[PDB]
């Protein structure tokens, strides 16, 4: 996901948190990680 | 609920969203969490 110009803290709070909330309703997941950088890019890895 | 009227449905729905919903979706076996009542917070600009 992309949030241009937004600080990584804002990306993590306003983007990463609701996608994690939604993704939690998936089966056979082992753990989830979110990395949000100053490039405006959020990557969320869901490992099953 | 607020049995003494201290809080209305709006405050408590948003409190559930911000402090209850995510902590509940982390539980095992939960597919969906739904909130019924009132609405989301929103900046209302009531023009004259
Ligand atoms: C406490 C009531 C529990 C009823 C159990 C649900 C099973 C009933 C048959 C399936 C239909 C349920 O259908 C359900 O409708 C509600 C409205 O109430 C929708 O709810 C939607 O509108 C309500 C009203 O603004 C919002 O508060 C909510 O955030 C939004 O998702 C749900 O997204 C949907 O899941």
């Amino acid at each position: 996901a992309e949030y241009p110009g937004a600080n990584p803290k804002v990306i993590a709070e306003t983007v990463a948190t609701p996608l994690e909330e939604a993704i939690n309703g998936v089966e056979n997941m082992m753990y989830m990680k979110s990395v949000a950088g100053s490039d405006g890019v959020l990557v969320t890895t869901v490992t099953f | 609920f607020s049995p003494n009227g201290k809080y209305d449905s709006l405050y408590m729905r948003n409190y559930a969203t911000l402090k209850v919903k995510d902590e509940l979706a982390r539980l095992p076996g939960v597919g969906q969490i739904q909130i019924f009542g009132s609405g989301e917070y929103a900046m209302r600009v009531w023009l004259d």
